Parts: structure tokens; sequence; C-alpha cells
């Protein structure tokens, strides 16, 4: 329960409404106990009085409590569900922002080891299970504590050796059972999230390699392997449901032990009088109705083990040290940046392959550059070095005759605008997908840039407010590439380095943007990286690299005239 | 059609009907024991309150009361283990049904979605339906047994008390169903706006690098703040009414304990006398109604707490029903088997090989490849070249007659045919534990000498020492470069002799060193058996016995390279490749 410390400090921001949602969970749980205890005594008090003493018996005060203890049992429950769900939703906001803030400096490098689709579905699932802490673990356990105390202090007035037994039995089952079952299920919980991940990798391997597995005959013996991890996985689940069933047979036997004891012990005498009279049904109906407060406690040993596991998975993810750090020094962003490389080497962490070995190049101001190479040659990795996603081992990068490690983080984003290979379409509006680049751009200027990229079709039917993204209006692959270039125009950086534009297009539209790149970014040092050769005559100093090293470079004619690698794979 | 989902879910229930009948049965035995432990308490309490009998005298009813609490605990333990066993029997049976569907559809349909997205449909969309069968559905059958048993056990004692509980029986569903109105006024206008805000956090996580590039990281936090806050106050218009349905149930369980207390409490006082059967109102007849009034509404209150069990299993069943119902074109299979391990001859005419959805992929085509002859297949991007290789592998269903060594393919048994077929593929996958099990995928029991020759022939040993753990290195663990993941996928293709070899694209997406290294091992490996290799580079194709050209799924060319090149008809050799 040490893992929860960074996240129990986010609750403290909303401590004064979390407690209100808890107090209502105590007033409601006290009306339920009070209504059944008062009614139980009232039947026994009146029946003992009988017909003979009906006039002396006052049936107007208890009948005023019942009218009151029933209007707080239903108004409290309605407000305990709102005020508690309201508090859970407000804590979620502080958890979404906290997770995003810590996962932001680690975005390219701290998450490269995992699977981005698989990881980011785990992180969203984890932040959801931290909300369960208040509703499933804290409110059921804190609320069940002060309910026991007040129904022990309250019944302490009538007698003490009795009210202590309810206090005793109900508090040990509150303090001893949640630990003794969390501890018992600790072994399977770690053995159940291991077999779930194991079954997920074996299923992904089976489904992906569905073409290779069938042909070589192995599609059957990797299904049996997959179906045998499931069998073990479904015994870890069973050993975990046989432990939720056991924690329900204990709270029902413990609840029996309290009722049987107050049926026996309260028979001897309640307080002074040896015969208790109606008070023997006040104790028994309190013992019977008090274990309503501890019904949520039965299942809170499981919902705690999930939050502990989730707080570990997300404190691990967000406590990684960033692979790059930016100086605090201020600087003035300057146009016409002349980028240079001097023998930068790079090896991805936990790996032996050198993904980028001994690459060096020179890009003067205004000098468009094209980098060409096969798939998996490390061209996009060279472009991660320039945006400071990683740091090159034993290398040196200079941006306008000064090291790029000396630029302020905010200033660096101003002097380098990139067009990512995987263009991302945020779910927000079109205006919010273009103000992404420049936040203060006017609505009119934002329209004409999107007009000049040749994406006029998006300006129809109130396009600037249309909801494109995951919700609807999904852009095609062809016109999603035109959107990224639109952002790189709003941002207006002196150096605009592109990563495989004109990829996945057709011949007629890829010549549109590739002309657009050299039409408006004439004053920019482009440094385009593509594996598709087209219209490279406008680019000077074409650079060809294979396997993380520049094979040969020069102007378009020079590699074509000279017998070289570029000339070789140009034709044929 | 949210009702049709629930209809489907209940349809799936029949798998473990023997287990959901014990849970239904034990919801009756656990309803009798609740009545027994209430009658015994009422009979014990009356004696010590009215007759002042000492506790040690009425020792027998205590023993039956203790024995009733032990039995009731045992049944609640029991019907939780039966309930789970019901749940993990539908899940174990749907998952097998889903996996069988995926295996039959073949690789052609699996590649329609990322393999991280077929795992949600199997790992999470299946596990989500557990709480609907383990907990919610047995509890739905406990919410009609115990309430009826409670009333039926009170009616002999006092029909007025049995009418206070049953009086709220029609008034509870009426008001909750009146709150159903308000779930069509708050979950209807907010259905859209509240669906653009569920994936608002994930979509900003998926694009952090895009946010980091433009430096908008600290200004998209305010967009999480302004979309999470709006999601809160959008979804309380729903919850300011959907919690009334909870308030109604908690109100009527308070009015039902109030009325039973007020009616009984006055009945002993003699103020009102209408309930009992003119036999006096014993105290036990009153305790038996206070002990059972919370129990009457207890299963229905717990059924409220199983909302999220129902909430998950309706979202999960949404995507599962569509998948299970889509029409698919699984390849037609037979039991014919050919025992000629020698190179086969493929013949085809009018092959309209068809994708799983039913759309035609490659149009009419006619060709013939004699045994021992290797035939490059070249064409423009998407011209039916890659599909023609799947069709010979069995992943696609064809229309016309195709013959393999004088026998048709559709009636050829895939398990026996694919023992004579070896292929590489484009974007090859290594679906095994290590780099040693991937090479030995054809025969896992291969000797070290045979494995060592395969690694050397495909030149896997060049990059082998510079790997961490050697030949047993796991492959997340050690991301082999594509130049090396294509050389282990080619040491596996030619590990064992075959009859037909199909190299989809061996030299593409490869570095300069492995290009001349793989092909050096795949020009020797293409002589031994018929090989239908597919490439886009014709620089060195003269040695190849035949060359085919496909455009828009139609084959248009034959003959060797020498006679075709000088032919100057539909020849793409003069066109410089654009994806190089
Ligand atoms: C729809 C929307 C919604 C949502 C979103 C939600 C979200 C949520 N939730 Fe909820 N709920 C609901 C709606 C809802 N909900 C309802 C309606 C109910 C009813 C129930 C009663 O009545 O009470 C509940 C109920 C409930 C409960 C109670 C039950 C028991 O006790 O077991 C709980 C605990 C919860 C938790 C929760 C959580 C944690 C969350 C996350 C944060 N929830
Ligand atoms: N995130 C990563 N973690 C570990 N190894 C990686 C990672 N990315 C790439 N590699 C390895 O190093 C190479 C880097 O490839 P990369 O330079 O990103 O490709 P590219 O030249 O951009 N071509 P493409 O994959 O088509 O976009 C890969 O082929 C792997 O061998
Ligand atoms: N599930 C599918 N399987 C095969 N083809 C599909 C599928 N869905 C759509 N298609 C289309 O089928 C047509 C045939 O493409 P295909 O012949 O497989 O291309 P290819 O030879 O793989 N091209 P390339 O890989 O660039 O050499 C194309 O229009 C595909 O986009
Ligand atoms: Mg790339
Ligand atoms: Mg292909």
């Amino acid at each position: 329960m040490r893992a929860l410390l960074p996240y129990l400090a986010l609750y403290k921001r909303h401590k004064w409404m979390l407690s209100l949602g808890i107090v209502l969970a105590i007033v409601t749980l006290l009306a339920s106990i009070g209504l059944l205890t008062l009614s139980g005594w009232f039947l026994s008090a009146s029946a003992v009085a009988g017909v003979a003493g009906l006039y002396s018996f006052n049936y107007m005060l208890p009948a005023a409590g019942v009218r009151g203890a029933a209007i707080t049992r239903t108004a409290g429950r309605y407000f305990e569900r709102l005020v508690s769900h309201d508090a859970t939703f407000r804590v979620l906001q502080h958890l979404r922002i906290y997770t995003f803030s810590k996962l932001l400096p680690l975005s390219p490098a701290g998450l490269a080891r995992y699977r981005q689709g698989e990881l980011l579905n785990r992180v969203v699932a984890d932040v959801d299970t931290l909300d369960h802490l208040y509703l499933r673990v804290i409110s059921p356990l804190v609320g069940a504590f002060v309910v026991i105390m007040v129904v022990t202090i309250g019944l302490s007035f009538l007698d003490f050796t009795l009210a202590f037994t309810l206090g005793g039995i109900m508090l040990l089952t509150l303090f001893l059972m949640p630990p003794l079952f969390y501890r018992a299920g600790k072994s399977t919980g770690q053995n159940l999230t291991h077999l779930r991940g194991q079954y997920r990798q074996q299923l992904t391997a089976w489904l992906q390699g569905q073409a290779e597995l069938t042909i070589f005959g192995a599609s059957d013996r990797y299904r049996t392997q997959l179906e045998n991890t499931e069998i073990q996985w479904l015994e870890a689940q069973r050993r975990q449901s046989e432990l939720t069933a056991l924690s329900q047979a204990i709270m029902l036997l413990i609840g029996a032990l309290a009722v049987i004891l107050m049926l026996w012990m309260a028979s001897g005498g309640v307080g002074g009088n040896a015969q208790p009279g109606a008070l023997i049904a006040l104790f028994v109906f309190c013992a019977l109705a008090a274990f309503e407060a501890l019904a949520p406690v039965t299942g809170a040993f499981q919902h705690l083990g999930q939050v502990i596991a989730s707080a570990v998975r997300i404190s691990d993810l967000t406590d990684q040290k960033p692979e790059v750090t930016f100086p605090d020094t201020q600087t003035r962003v300057a146009d016409r940046v002349s980028l240079t490389l001097r023998d930068v080497q790079f090896t991805y962490p936990e790996q032996s392959q050198q993904a980028l070995k001994g690459i060096s190049l020179q890009v003067n101001a205004g000098e468009h550059i094209a980098i060409l190479g096969r798939t998996g040659c490390g061209k996009s990795t060279l472009l991660q070095q320039l945006t400071r996603a990683w740091d090159p081992q034993q290398g040196e990068i200079l941006l306008n005759d000064s090291p790029i490690a000396s630029l302020n983080e905010a200033a660096l984003r101003q002097t380098i605008s990139v067009v990512p290979q995987r263009v991302h379409l945020f779910s927000a509006t079109l205006r919010d997908n273009l103000l992404l680049a420049s936040p203060g751009s006017s609505d009119e200027a934002l329209s004409e840039i999107l007009r000049r990229v040749g994406l006029e079709k998006l300006l129809e039917d109130a396009g600037l407010n249309s909801w494109l993204g995951e919700g609807g209006r999904q852009l095609s692959g062809g016109e999603l590439r035109r959107l990224a270039i639109a952002r790189a125009l709003l941002h207006d950086a002196p150096l605009v380095l592109l990563d495989e534009p004109t990829e996945g297009l057709d011949a007629t539209t890829e010549s549109q943007i590739l002309e657009l790149l050299a039409e408006m970014m004439r004053e920019k040092t482009v440094l385009m990286v593509t594996h598709r050769l087209r219209g490279l005559s406008r680019f000077q100093q074409i650079i060809v690299m294979d396997n993380g090293q520049i094979i040969e470079q020069g102007t378009h004619a020079e590699l074509l005239a000279r017998q070289g690698r570029y000339y070789q794979f140009k034709q044929g | 059609r949210q009702k049709e989902l629930t209809r489907w879910l209940k349809q799936q229930s029949v798998i473990s009907q023997r287990w959901l009948n014990i849970s239904r049965l034990l919801g009756f035995v656990s309803g009798i024991l609740i009545i027994a432990q209430a009658w015994f308490m009422a009979r014990i309490l009356q004696h010590m309150i009215m007759e002042n009998i000492p506790r040690e005298a009425l020792l027998l009813p205590f023993t039956l009361l203790v024995l009733t609490f032990v039995l009731r605990a045992w049944v609640v333990w029991l019907r939780e283990r039966v309930g789970y066993h019901a749940g993990q029997h539908i899940r174990f049976a749907i998952r097998r049904q889903v996996l069988d569907r995926l295996q039959q559809a073949g690789p052609a349909w699996i590649q329609g979605k990322p393999a991280g997205s077929w795992a949600t449909l199997v790992l999470e969309q299946i596990d989500d339906m557990h709480d609907y069968y383990a907990r919610y559905l047995p509890q739905m059958a406990l919410a009609v047994s115990v309430p009826l048993l409670i009333v039926v056990a009170i009616f002999p004692s006092n029909w007025a008390a049995a009418l206070i509980l049953l009086g709220t029986a029609p008034l509870i569903p009426l008001f909750m169903a009146l709150v159903g109105m308000g779930a069509a006024d708050a979950n209807r206008r907010n259905f859209l706006a509240l669906a653009r805000l569920s994936g608002h956090f994930l979509d900003r996580l998926r694009g952090m690098e895009t946010l980091r590039i433009f430096g908008r990281g600290e200004a998209e936090i305010e967009s999480i703040r302004s979309a999470s806050e709006d999601f809160r106050q959008r979804t309380m218009e729903v919850l300011r009414l959907a919690f009334l349905s909870s308030g109604i149930l908690e109100f009527f369980t308070s009015l039902s304990i109030a009325l039973v207390a007020v009616y009984f409490g006055f009945s002993y006082l003699g103020e009102l006398d209408f309930g009992h059967y003119d036999t006096g109102v014993t105290l036990a007849a009153g305790f038996l109604a206070l002990i059972l009034a919370p129990e009457f509404f207890q299963p229905l209150r717990d059924l409220g707490t199983f909302y999220h069990a129902k909430a998950q299993a309706v979202g999960a069943a949404d995507s599962l029903k569509t998948f299970m119902e889509t029409p698919l074109a699984h390849p037609q299979r037979g039991e014919a088997e050919l025992a000629s391990t020698d190179p086969v001859t493929i013949e085809a005419e009018e092959l309209f090989i068809t994708s799983p959805e039913g759309k035609t992929l490659a149009g009419p085509l006619n060709f013939t490849l004699p045994a021992g002859q290797r035939a490059v297949l070249v064409g423009r991007s998407g011209s039916g070249k890659s599909s023609l290789l799947n069709a010979l592998s069995g992943f696609l269903s064809y229309q016309g007659s195709l013959r393999i060594n004088g026998i048709e393919l559709r009636d050829l048994s895939p398990e026996s045919w694919r023992k004579h077929l070896s292929w590489v593929g484009q974007n090859p996958q290594l679906p095994a534990a290590t780099l040693r099990d991937n090479v030995l995928l054809a025969r896992p029991d291969a000797s070290e000498q045979e494995l060592q020759a395969a690694l050397d022939n495909a030149w896997v040993s060049e990059f082998l020492p510079l790997l961490p753990q050697g030949v047993d290195t796991p492959v997340q663990a050690a991301r082999l470069s594509v130049g090396q993941a294509q050389r282990v996928a080619v040491a596996r293709a030619l590990l064992n002799p075959c009859s037909l070899l199909l190299l989809d694209e061996p030299a593409a997406s490869l570095d300069a060193h492995s290009e001349q290294r793989v092909m050096e091992a795949l020009n020797a490996a293409s002589l031994r058996q018929t090989t239908l290799m597919v490439t886009h580079q014709l620089e060195d194709l003269a040695d190849w016995d035949v060359i085919w050209v496909m455009q828009d799924g139609r084959i248009i060319e034959q003959g060797r390279y020498a006679e075709l090149s000088v032919a100057g008809g539909p020849f793409a050799t003069l066109l410089a490749h654009r994806q190089e």
C-alpha cells in the first residue's frame, strides 16, 4: 500500500468533498441501523406493554423517529450516490492531468519499449481503476469504521459488556479480514496478471503469424500452447473467485456470531435489570442490521489489490527519468538555421543493433535536402535526433553553428516544425486541429492556408467547426497528409523537416504537395526524408542511406551520372 | 437494438444451463434458510421477552438457529462457486467459438484489423461478460424467488404484514420505469456529446509526440481539464435522475419497515385490529416481519449494485455479436491428397479469387507452370500479383478450375497440401519463442547439424554472433532489423525440401548487404522445385524460365525474359520504379 502515496495526495485537493460523500455514507448507514433497531424495540416495547398499558405508552415520539429515520435513509442514499460520484469524477480530472503531465516529457523515448496501442490502452485502464479507490476501498472502509463506533458508543449507554462485543466483533472483521484476504490473494493476483499478459502475447503471435503458422504446420501446436495458457489462466481466476466466495461465507458467519452472542449474552441482563425486557430486541436487531455497514468491506480486499497493482504499473511508467533534458537558459529564435551533423551514433536502449551509425551531413540555409533509403534504414531515427526525442551516443549535432542540446525547449519547437510519418488526427474540431500549430492564428488566415494546400473540400458545410477525428468525418489517407503540411505552414519554423510525405498516395496527388513543398517552403531548409523517388530534381544534395549509414550523397545528376547505389535502384 | 444484445446474451446462457439452474435452485434453498433463521429468531425472542424463559432452557432453538446460519453461509459460499463456474464456461466457450472463427477465416481476414485489436475482442470483450453470468443473471433469479418466499411465509402468520411488503411490489417497478423516462431525455441528447468525451483522454495520449513536436503539451492539459470537467457535468444530468431509481427502492424499503413497525406496534397496543386471523398477534408474528422486511428488498437492492456487471456485458456483447454474424468466405476444403513429393505443376483458367467479404480480388487469368520450372511474377502495385500467391496457399477461395499435379485444389486437403508448400512472404512474421524455434518451425525436432546448415545456407550466421544470447535469443527482446528478420524467415522457408516454393517479395525492404545475401540463397533454392517468385525489379530476370505480368488481376504475358524484353509489348522494364 506504499504505491498509493503519490496518488493519495491528488485526493487531498478535493478532501472537503470526498469527506462529504463519506459522511452521507455514514448517515445513510446509520438511518438503516436506526430504523430497524428502533422498530425492533418498538414492537417489543409495545407488546410487553400490551393492551393494559396502551395509554401510558407514548407512541408519538418513536413514530416521529421512524418518520425521520426513513426520510434520511432515502435522501441520504440519493445524495451519497451523487456527491460520491461527483467527487470521483473530479478526482479523475486530477488523475488524467497528473498522468498526462508526467507522461509528456517521456513521450517518444520512455514509451518506445512497450507497444503504443497496447500500452496506452493499459494506461487509460489504470487511471480508471485509481478512481475505484474512493468508491470501492476508502468509502466502504472508512464509512464502515465510524458507523461501528457510533453504534458502539450509542449502545454503550445501555450496557458496556454488550456494546463492546459488537464493537469487538465488528472491528476485528473490519481490521483483520481485509488484510488477511488481501494477503491470501496476493499470490494469485501476481500469478493472474502474468498469465493474462502471457496469453495476450501468445494470441498476438498466433494471429499475426497466422499465415506462417498454417503453412509450416505449426498453427495447431501453437493453438494448443495458447489454449493451455488459457487453462492455467482460468485456474488463477478460479482460485480468485473461490476466495471471494470464502470472504462472503465469513462475513455471514461473523454476522451470525454477533446475532447469536447478543441473543445469548443479552439474555442474562442488559445493564442493571436482570430481566432485559424490550432491550434484548434492541441489541439483537442492532447486531442483525449493523452488518449492512460491513457488506461492502467483504469485496474491498479485491478492489484494493487491483489499485495497488495499477498504482505500481503507472508509478513505474511515470517515474522514468527522461532521456533528454532541456536547458533553462533563454534564447532568441533565429530564422535561416543551418543544420549540421558530425558523426552521430545512436543505439536504441536495451539493444545491440546500431540503428544509426556514423552519419554526418551539412544543410546550409535555404538548401532543400532529400534523404532516400530503403525501409528500416534508420532514416526516421535520424529525424528523431533533430527533434531531441533521443540523444546520440558519441555524436554531435549543431543547429546554426551551436549545439542543439543548448536550445531552450520552447524555443526549439519554434525553430523546428516537422510533418510526422504517422499523421495524427485529434478528435477535436478542424479549427482546433490547425490552431495546434499556431495558437493565436486568426480564423481567416487559418482558412486561406487550408485553402492553398488544396484542401478546400474540408471548408464546405461549416468545415471549420466540423468534428473530424475519432467521433466522425475521418479524413482519407490522401488528404490526411495534406493536413500535416497545413500544420507545418501555420507553425512557420525556419527548418521544416519532413518524414515520408507523399507516402501511401497516388501519382496525381503526390505531385501536388511535392510541388507545394517546394512552392511555399522556398525560404525553408526542408531536409525531406522519403523512400519514394519522385521530382527530386528540385532537391539539391540528395543523400542515400542504407542500414543506418549514408552510402553516397550529391546533387541529383551526380549520383545518376556516377555509377552508384541511387542510379542502380532508380531503374529496375 | 440494445434489447437485441440482451436477447443475444441470454441466448448464450444455454451453454451452462446446468450451472445456472443450480444457482437458480440455490437461490431457493437460500431463500428458505433466510425464513428459517427468521422464524427461529422470532420464536426465540418471544420466549425471552414474553415468557421470560431463561436462555439455557430454550437451548434447542439456538442449536437449530446456529445450524441454520452455518447452512446459509455454506449455500452462499456454494452458489458463488457455482455462479463463477457458470460464468467461466460461457467465456471458455465463446472464446473457443471466436478463435475457431478466426482460424477458419484465415490470414486474409485477420489482417483487416491490428492484432492488438483482435486481442481486445478475445481478452477483454470476453472477460467482460463474466459478471453478467456469474453474478447478475443468478441475482436476477434470486430477486424473484426470495421476495416470493418471504411473502408466502408471512401470509399464514398475518396477511396484513404480507400485504405491506407485496404492496410495494408493483409500486417499485412502476416508478423506476417512470424514471426510464429521463433516461431517454438525458441519455438521448447527451448520447453524442458524451461519446466525443470518452476517448478524449486516449486520443491525447495517442498523439503526445504530435503535441510534443508543436510544444502544445502544456496547453492541451487545459483541453483535458475542459473536457473532463464538461464530461462530469454532462453525465450528472443522467445521474441526477438515474439515482432516483435507486432512491425509490431505498424509499420503499423504508416505508415497508416503517409500516410493518407501525402496524404491528399499534396492533399489540390494540389501537387497530384488522390483520391476523382472529387468533391474536403473537410477538413472534411481528419479529418475523421485521427480520424479513429488509430481506424482502435485499436481493433487489443487490441487483442494483450489479449495474456495472450489466453495463460491461452490454458494451462487450455489442462488438461480439457483429463479429459472430458477419458473412465470410472461408476457403472450400476437401480430402484429396497427393503423395508426389516431386515438384508439382500448377494449371489455372478463369480464377476469380475472392476476398473473405465476397469482393473479387484478381480477375480472370489463365496460365500453366510445368514441374521444375521457376516463373517470376511481376506487375504494378496492386495488380493481383500478391493475391495469386495466397490463392495457391489456401487463404483465398477461387472460382475457376486450378490443378496441382493433375488434381484440383479446392478438394485438396489443406493439411496435406501445405506440407508440400513453402513460402516467405512480404512483411514476414516470426511467431515463435526464439530465433532457433523460428528456423525449426517446419520440423521442431531437427538435429543440430541440419539446423546449422540452414542457418549457414541462408547466411544467418553472419549477424548471429553480434546478437545478445546467440542463436537462442528471444525475438520486444531483441528487435531484429528487417535485414535480419528476413534472413531467418528465409532459413525457415528452405529448411526442408518442398514441392512448390512461393517467395512473395524476398529482396524488397532489405538493406544492400542482405539483398545480395538473401537472393544468393534464393536463386539456388529456386532451382530445386517450382517457384512462383514475385518481384518488381527485372534487372536480373534472364535466368528465370518464365515471366508473367499481371495488370488489374489479369495475366497478359508469358515466355522467357529474352523474348519478352525485345518484344516491347506491355513491358514495364522501361518504367523506373517509384517506390524504390
Ligand atoms: C452511467 C454513468 C455512470 C458512470 C460513468 C459511472 C462511473 C463509476 N461508478 Fe457507478 N452507477 C451508475 C451510473 C454510472 N456510474 C448507476 C446508475 C448506479 C445505480 C446503482 C444504485 O442504484 O445505487 C451506480 C452504482 C455504483 C456503485 C454502487 C454499487 C456498489 O456499491 O457495488 C458503485 C460502487 C459505483 C462505482 C463507480 C465508479 C468507480 C465509477 C468510475 C469513477 N457505481
Ligand atoms: N522504437 C524502437 N525500439 C527499438 N528498436 C527500434 C525502434 N525503432 C526502430 N528500431 C530498430 O531500428 C530500426 C529503425 O528504423 P527506422 O529508422 O525508424 O525506419 P525508417 O528508416 O524510418 N523506415 P520505416 O519503418 O518504413 O518508417 C528498425 O528497423 C529496428 O531495427
Ligand atoms: N483482405 C484483402 N486481401 C487482399 N486484397 C485485398 C484485401 N482487401 C482489399 N484488397 C485489395 O485487393 C487488391 C489486390 O491487391 P494485391 O494484389 O494483394 O496487391 P499486392 O500485390 O499486395 N501489392 P504490393 O504489395 O504493393 O506488391 C487491392 O486493391 C487491395 O487493396
Ligand atoms: Mg519512418
Ligand atoms: Mg504484395
